[PDB]
């Protein structure tokens, strides 16, 4: 509902905030508990 | 082929650049935003 109040800078500014911050949590929770361990991943820039 | 080109020179006004963007693009007066933008500590103004 919240974000449903908002202009079409404020939604692109909060979508862009999300991706972000949504991101870092994505590849930390795939590194540590997805990513096999015959991709030797140990950081976010291996991730990629 | 150094054919004497015209030299033209043309005036070009962005406020009335911003201020004639289609509706889409996010039309704006440039000096309103730019003292809002300067007021805060971020943010946008158009798009593209």
């Amino acid at each position: 509902v919240l974000t449903a109040g908002l202009n079409s800078q404020q939604a692109n500014t909060l979508h862009a905030f999300l991706d972000e911050s949504r991101s870092a949590a994505l590849s930390t929770y795939y590194i540590r508990q997805v990513a096999k361990a015959a991709a030797a991943i140990k950081s976010r820039d291996d991730l990629y | 082929r150094d054919k004497r080109a015209l030299e033209v020179e043309r005036t070009v006004s962005l406020a009335e650049v911003y201020a004639g963007l289609p509706k889409d693009n996010g039309p704006f007066s440039l000096a309103q935003e730019i003292d809002k933008l300067v007021s805060q500590g971020s943010g946008s103004a158009g798009s593209g």
